[PDB]
């Protein structure tokens, strides 16, 4: 929670900081499945994104 | 007389002539609005403002 | 006479052009359906109603 | 069966959560089949 986070966590867990980096990487993904369902065909560039 | 009704008989063929090209262009635009629709449950299904995931219990 | 016999054959000249009209709408209906079948099909072999599979023996 | 399940053989557990695994790669490709183009996304899903 705070030994080496240096920014002062008000109370939480551990597993939550896994998840929360996992959030931001599958949030990354989404809005490339986002761009790829924009654009119908020349689209599945941004699915392999 | 009978020209004046082969005239009108030709009006009418000109006006059948119209109302078809007026249904192609019906057809085009239905083709587009049932693309349309594709991809708007595409993006209902892909949106990132989706929240949910299944849960582990 | 001869001119009502003239504007008869532009008459029949404009029901020729209404039939190429419908005919290119035929024509078009039936590419629409050949695809329509042919998603049919794949989704026949795609339908996950499916249950069957290879057994080990 | 039940050491750590909790559940009142073992050539079926392992399949029955396969099966659902593979039902959901199923409907995934089910989708695809959907979007005849803009539609790999699902098959590669």
């Amino acid at each position: 929670a705070s030994a080496l986070l240096g920014n002062p966590t008000q109370g939480a867990s551990a597993a939550a900081l896994v998840d929360q980096s996992a959030q931001q990487g599958f949030d990354r993904a989404s809005e490339a499945f986002e761009e790829a369902g924009f654009f119908s065909s020349d689209g599945l560039l941004y699915g392999l994104f | 007389e009978l020209q004046a009704r082969i005239a009108g008989e030709q009006a009418a063929i000109q006006n059948e002539t119209t109302k078809l090209q007026m249904i192609a262009q019906l057809r085009q635009a239905e083709q587009a609005l049932i693309s349309e629709q594709r991809r708007e449950r595409n993006m209902r299904i892909l949106s990132s403002g989706n929240q949910g995931m299944p849960t582990i219990q």
